[PDB]
Protein backbone atom coordinates (compact mmCIF):
# COMPACT_ATOMS: atom_id res chain seq x y z
CA UNK A 1 0.00 0.00 0.00
CA UNK A 2 0.96 3.60 -0.43
CA UNK A 3 3.21 4.62 2.91
CA UNK A 4 2.86 8.03 4.59
CA UNK B 1 -21.11 -2.37 20.24
CA UNK B 2 -19.81 -5.39 18.11
CA UNK B 3 -21.23 -8.81 18.27
CA UNK B 4 -20.32 -12.24 17.26
CA UNK B 5 -23.04 -15.09 17.31
CA UNK B 6 -25.15 -12.79 19.24
CA UNK B 7 -22.68 -12.38 22.21
CA UNK B 8 -20.52 -9.19 22.77
CA UNK B 9 -16.97 -9.35 21.49
CA UNK B 10 -14.24 -8.96 24.28
CA UNK B 11 -11.33 -6.70 23.35
CA UNK B 12 -8.40 -6.60 23.13
CA UNK B 13 -8.29 -9.99 21.14
CA UNK B 14 -6.83 -11.20 18.10
CA UNK B 15 -8.55 -11.96 15.01
CA UNK B 16 -6.87 -15.46 14.92
CA UNK B 17 -8.24 -16.67 18.37
CA UNK B 18 -12.04 -15.10 17.76
CA UNK B 19 -11.99 -16.67 14.73
CA UNK B 20 -10.94 -19.88 16.45
CA UNK B 21 -13.78 -19.56 19.39
CA UNK B 22 -16.84 -19.04 16.63
CA UNK B 23 -17.25 -21.80 14.51
CA UNK B 24 -18.82 -19.46 11.84
CA UNK B 25 -16.20 -16.97 11.08
CA UNK B 26 -14.21 -19.82 10.95
CA UNK B 27 -15.80 -21.67 7.82
CA UNK B 28 -16.15 -18.06 6.18
CA UNK B 29 -12.67 -17.90 6.47
CA UNK B 30 -12.12 -21.00 5.12
CA UNK B 31 -14.43 -20.66 2.31
CA UNK B 32 -13.34 -17.25 1.66
CA UNK B 33 -9.18 -18.37 1.23
CA UNK B 34 -10.29 -21.76 -1.21
CA UNK B 35 -11.26 -19.38 -3.44
CA UNK B 36 -10.18 -18.84 -6.64
CA UNK B 37 -9.71 -15.31 -7.84
CA UNK B 38 -11.77 -14.39 -9.75
CA UNK B 39 -11.39 -12.13 -12.80
CA UNK B 40 -14.00 -9.53 -12.91
CA UNK B 41 -15.38 -6.84 -15.63
CA UNK B 42 -16.08 -3.69 -15.67
CA UNK B 43 -19.67 -4.06 -16.64
CA UNK B 44 -21.75 -2.71 -13.48
CA UNK B 45 -18.23 -2.15 -11.77
CA UNK B 46 -17.11 0.42 -8.68
CA UNK B 47 -13.68 -0.02 -8.07
CA UNK B 48 -12.95 1.57 -4.65
CA UNK B 49 -9.06 2.43 -4.45
CA UNK B 50 -7.28 2.69 -1.26
CA UNK B 51 -8.17 5.33 1.20
CA UNK B 52 -11.79 5.55 -0.37
CA UNK B 53 -15.60 5.32 0.29
CA UNK B 54 -18.26 4.16 -2.04
CA UNK B 55 -22.18 3.10 -0.89
CA UNK B 56 -25.06 1.98 -2.59
CA UNK B 57 -28.06 -0.60 -2.58
CA UNK B 58 -29.98 -2.79 -4.70
CA UNK B 59 -31.87 -0.32 -5.69
CA UNK B 60 -29.32 0.99 -7.85
CA UNK B 61 -29.45 0.29 -11.50
CA UNK B 62 -25.83 1.01 -12.85
CA UNK B 63 -23.60 -0.54 -10.03
CA UNK B 64 -23.59 -4.28 -9.85
CA UNK B 65 -20.08 -5.28 -8.14
CA UNK B 66 -18.46 -2.86 -5.31
CA UNK B 67 -14.60 -4.11 -5.57
CA UNK B 68 -11.12 -3.33 -4.12
CA UNK B 69 -7.57 -4.56 -4.59
CA UNK B 70 -4.07 -4.23 -4.02
CA UNK B 71 -4.44 -4.80 -0.22
CA UNK B 72 -1.12 -5.78 1.42
CA UNK B 73 -1.40 -4.27 4.90
CA UNK B 74 -4.85 -2.42 4.56
CA UNK B 75 -8.00 -3.89 5.15
CA UNK B 76 -11.01 -3.99 2.88
CA UNK B 77 -13.90 -3.23 5.00
CA UNK B 78 -17.64 -3.94 3.87
CA UNK B 79 -20.57 -2.98 5.67
CA UNK B 80 -24.33 -4.27 4.60
CA UNK B 81 -27.48 -3.71 6.30
CA UNK B 82 -29.69 -6.95 4.99
CA UNK B 83 -33.08 -6.29 3.89
CA UNK B 84 -32.32 -3.07 2.21
CA UNK B 85 -29.35 -4.18 1.03
CA UNK B 86 -27.53 -1.17 2.00
CA UNK B 87 -23.89 -1.62 1.22
CA UNK B 88 -20.21 -0.14 1.72
CA UNK B 89 -17.25 -1.08 0.57
CA UNK B 90 -14.22 0.77 2.35
CA UNK B 91 -10.42 0.05 2.29
CA UNK B 92 -9.14 1.40 4.55
CA UNK B 93 -5.26 2.01 5.63
CA UNK B 94 -4.76 3.13 8.97
CA UNK B 95 -5.11 6.55 8.25
CA UNK B 96 -7.36 7.52 10.52
CA UNK B 97 -9.62 5.13 11.88
CA UNK B 98 -11.55 7.11 14.19
CA UNK B 99 -12.95 9.22 11.51
CA UNK B 100 -13.65 6.52 8.61
CA UNK B 101 -15.44 4.27 10.98
CA UNK B 102 -17.88 7.00 11.45
CA UNK B 103 -17.92 7.66 7.98
CA UNK B 104 -18.63 4.03 7.07
CA UNK B 105 -21.89 3.63 9.81
CA UNK B 106 -23.02 7.40 8.15
CA UNK B 107 -23.17 6.30 5.01
CA UNK B 108 -25.19 3.23 5.62
CA UNK B 109 -27.21 5.17 8.14
CA UNK B 110 -28.78 7.76 5.87
CA UNK B 111 -30.85 4.90 4.13
CA UNK B 112 -34.34 4.94 6.16
CA UNK B 113 -35.82 2.10 4.21
CA UNK B 114 -36.70 -2.76 11.40
CA UNK B 115 -35.71 -5.94 8.67
CA UNK B 116 -32.45 -7.26 8.73
CA UNK B 117 -29.45 -6.37 10.68
CA UNK B 118 -26.10 -4.52 9.99
CA UNK B 119 -22.99 -6.79 8.97
CA UNK B 120 -19.63 -6.42 8.91
CA UNK B 121 -17.06 -7.93 6.87
CA UNK B 122 -12.93 -7.64 7.51
CA UNK B 123 -10.93 -8.61 4.72
CA UNK B 124 -6.70 -8.05 3.90
CA UNK B 125 -3.65 -7.90 5.64
CA UNK B 126 -0.36 -10.32 6.82
CA UNK B 127 2.12 -10.97 9.26
CA UNK B 128 4.05 -8.12 8.22
CA UNK B 129 6.82 -7.30 10.17
CA UNK B 130 5.96 -3.80 11.19
CA UNK B 131 2.53 -4.78 12.84
CA UNK B 132 0.46 -2.26 10.69
CA UNK B 133 -2.33 -4.91 9.82
CA UNK B 134 -2.76 -6.19 13.35
CA UNK B 135 -2.74 -2.57 14.69
CA UNK B 136 -5.60 -1.54 11.91
CA UNK B 137 -7.31 -4.99 12.86
CA UNK B 138 -7.48 -3.80 16.64
CA UNK B 139 -9.02 -0.28 15.50
CA UNK B 140 -10.90 -1.09 13.59
CA UNK B 141 -12.70 -3.72 15.89
CA UNK B 142 -12.45 -1.09 18.81
CA UNK B 143 -13.91 1.46 17.13
CA UNK B 144 -16.50 -0.71 15.51
CA UNK B 145 -17.47 -2.20 19.14
CA UNK B 146 -17.77 2.03 20.28
CA UNK B 147 -20.94 2.27 18.17
CA UNK B 148 -23.99 2.05 19.76
CA UNK B 149 -25.72 0.03 16.60
CA UNK B 150 -25.63 -3.65 16.85
CA UNK B 151 -22.75 -4.69 14.80
CA UNK B 152 -22.43 -8.67 14.13
CA UNK B 153 -19.48 -9.32 12.33
CA UNK B 154 -20.17 -12.06 9.72
CA UNK B 155 -16.46 -12.27 7.91
CA UNK B 156 -12.59 -12.00 9.37
CA UNK B 157 -10.27 -12.78 7.39
CA UNK B 158 -6.89 -10.86 8.29
CA UNK B 159 -3.43 -10.77 9.46
CA UNK B 160 -2.12 -14.05 10.55
CA UNK B 161 -5.57 -15.84 8.96
CA UNK B 162 -4.62 -14.04 5.38
CA UNK B 163 -0.87 -14.75 5.31
CA UNK B 164 0.92 -17.46 2.86
CA UNK B 165 4.56 -18.01 2.83
CA UNK B 166 6.89 -18.41 -0.21
CA UNK B 167 10.46 -19.00 0.91
CA UNK B 168 10.53 -16.96 4.22
CA UNK B 169 8.80 -14.25 2.50
CA UNK B 170 5.49 -13.42 3.97
CA UNK B 171 2.51 -11.80 1.72
CA UNK B 172 -1.25 -11.94 2.01
CA UNK B 173 -3.50 -14.78 0.40
CA UNK B 174 -6.56 -12.17 -0.50
CA UNK B 175 -5.37 -9.06 -2.29
CA UNK B 176 -8.72 -7.99 -2.83
CA UNK B 177 -12.56 -9.02 -3.11
CA UNK B 178 -15.93 -8.16 -4.22
CA UNK B 179 -19.26 -8.41 -3.54
CA UNK B 180 -22.85 -8.35 -5.53
CA UNK B 181 -24.74 -5.90 -4.62
CA UNK B 182 -28.14 -7.64 -4.87
CA UNK B 183 -27.08 -11.03 -3.34
CA UNK B 184 -24.67 -10.28 -0.93
CA UNK B 185 -21.85 -12.73 -1.92
CA UNK B 186 -18.09 -12.01 -1.26
CA UNK B 187 -15.79 -13.04 -3.67
CA UNK B 188 -11.90 -13.02 -4.28
CA UNK B 189 -11.52 -10.86 -7.25
CA UNK B 190 -9.08 -8.93 -9.40
CA UNK B 191 -10.16 -6.27 -11.08
CA UNK B 192 -8.19 -5.39 -14.45
CA UNK B 193 -10.25 -2.20 -14.90
CA UNK B 194 -10.37 0.11 -12.21
CA UNK B 195 -12.37 3.21 -13.50
CA UNK B 196 -11.51 6.50 -14.63
CA UNK B 197 -9.24 8.97 -12.94
CA UNK B 198 -7.01 5.94 -11.31
CA UNK B 199 -3.38 8.43 -11.84
CA UNK B 200 -5.26 11.48 -10.67
CA UNK B 201 -7.02 9.22 -7.56
CA UNK B 202 -4.28 7.71 -6.68
CA UNK B 203 -1.78 10.71 -6.86
CA UNK B 204 -4.19 11.65 -4.47
CA UNK B 205 -4.04 9.13 -2.21
CA UNK B 206 0.35 9.25 -1.93
CA UNK B 207 -0.63 13.10 -1.51
CA UNK B 208 -2.08 12.42 1.94
CA UNK B 209 -5.23 13.11 0.84
CA UNK B 210 -7.87 11.78 3.36
CA UNK B 211 -10.77 9.13 3.07
CA UNK B 212 -13.25 10.18 0.75
CA UNK B 213 -16.65 9.29 -0.56
CA UNK B 214 -16.19 8.53 -4.40
CA UNK B 215 -20.20 7.74 -5.61
CA UNK B 216 -23.60 9.25 -5.03
CA UNK B 217 -26.25 6.74 -4.77
CA UNK B 218 -29.14 9.24 -5.79
CA UNK B 219 -28.00 10.58 -8.43
CA UNK B 220 -26.06 7.55 -9.94
CA UNK B 221 -22.84 9.61 -10.08
CA UNK B 222 -18.91 9.19 -9.44
CA UNK B 223 -17.94 12.18 -8.30
CA UNK B 224 -14.14 13.17 -9.08
CA UNK B 225 -13.04 15.86 -7.13
CA UNK B 226 -12.01 18.76 -6.83
CA UNK B 227 -9.09 17.87 -5.16
CA UNK B 228 -5.76 20.09 -3.54
CA UNK B 229 -2.68 18.85 -2.00
CA UNK B 230 0.26 20.28 -0.83
CA UNK B 231 3.21 19.42 -3.07
CA UNK B 232 4.93 16.16 -2.78
CA UNK B 233 8.29 16.24 -1.01
CA UNK B 234 11.34 15.50 -3.30
CA UNK B 235 9.48 14.17 -6.39
CA UNK B 236 12.22 14.34 -8.29
CA UNK B 237 14.29 12.18 -6.26
CA UNK B 238 12.36 9.31 -5.39
CA UNK B 239 11.70 9.72 -9.09
CA UNK B 240 15.26 8.56 -9.64
CA UNK B 241 15.89 6.13 -7.07
CA UNK B 242 15.90 2.41 -7.89
CA UNK B 243 12.63 0.21 -7.66
CA UNK B 244 14.20 -1.07 -4.27
CA UNK B 245 14.62 2.38 -3.36
CA UNK B 246 10.89 3.01 -3.62
CA UNK B 247 9.74 -0.05 -2.34
CA UNK B 248 11.34 0.38 1.05
CA UNK B 249 10.05 3.84 1.64
CA UNK B 250 6.86 4.73 -0.39
CA UNK B 251 5.34 1.23 0.27
CA UNK B 252 3.95 0.02 3.64
CA UNK B 253 5.50 -4.01 2.47
CA UNK B 254 8.08 -3.80 0.14
CA UNK B 255 8.60 -7.57 -0.29
CA UNK B 256 4.66 -7.99 -0.38
CA UNK B 257 3.42 -6.00 -2.89
CA UNK B 258 1.66 -7.35 -6.28
CA UNK B 259 3.71 -7.08 -9.70
CA UNK B 260 3.89 -3.62 -11.22
CA UNK B 261 3.72 -2.04 -8.01
CA UNK B 262 7.08 0.42 -9.04
CA UNK B 263 5.59 1.11 -12.94
CA UNK B 264 2.68 2.15 -10.60
CA UNK B 265 4.17 4.13 -8.07
CA UNK B 266 6.46 5.76 -10.75
CA UNK B 267 3.49 7.14 -12.88
CA UNK B 268 1.82 8.25 -9.87
CA UNK B 269 5.24 10.17 -8.66
CA UNK B 270 5.34 11.54 -12.18
CA UNK B 271 1.83 12.74 -12.10
CA UNK B 272 2.27 15.04 -8.70
CA UNK B 273 5.13 16.57 -10.26
CA UNK B 274 3.43 17.61 -13.22
CA UNK B 275 0.41 18.62 -11.29
CA UNK B 276 1.69 20.06 -8.04
CA UNK B 277 -1.31 22.76 -7.69
CA UNK B 278 -4.33 20.50 -9.02
CA UNK B 279 -7.16 22.42 -7.82
CA UNK B 280 -7.36 25.47 -10.42
CA UNK B 281 -6.30 23.47 -13.26
CA UNK B 282 -7.84 19.58 -13.49
CA UNK B 283 -11.40 20.94 -11.81
CA UNK B 284 -13.11 23.93 -14.15
CA UNK B 285 -15.21 26.08 -11.90
CA UNK B 286 -14.11 23.97 -8.93
CA UNK B 287 -16.91 21.53 -9.69
CA UNK B 288 -16.43 17.57 -9.85
CA UNK B 289 -15.17 15.38 -13.20
CA UNK B 290 -18.71 13.30 -13.06
CA UNK B 291 -19.13 10.03 -14.25
CA UNK B 292 -22.39 7.96 -14.89
CA UNK B 293 -22.84 4.26 -16.08
CA UNK B 294 -23.66 3.97 -19.67
CA UNK B 295 -25.58 1.31 -21.67
CA UNK B 296 -22.66 -1.54 -21.76
CA UNK B 297 -21.55 -0.88 -17.91
CA UNK B 298 -18.47 1.79 -18.50
CA UNK B 299 -18.19 5.10 -16.90
CA UNK B 300 -18.66 7.53 -19.23
CA UNK B 301 -18.05 11.59 -18.75
CA UNK B 302 -21.07 13.51 -18.02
Amino acid sequence: NFAA
Amino acid sequence: PLLVEGRRVRLPQSAGDLVRAHPPLEERARLLRGQSVQQVGPQGLLYVQQRELAVTSPKDGSISILGSDDATTSHIVVLRHTGNGATCLTHCDGTDTKAEVPLIMNSIKSFSDQCGRLEVHLVGGFSDDRQLSQKLTHQLLSEFDRQEDDIHLVTLCVTELNDREENENHFPVIYGIAVNIKTAEIYRASFQDRGPEEQLRAARTLAGGPMISIYDAETEQLRIGPYSWTPFPHVDFWLHQDDKQILENLSTSPLAEPPHFVEHIRSTLMFLKKHPSPAHTLFSGNKALLYKKNEDGLWEKI
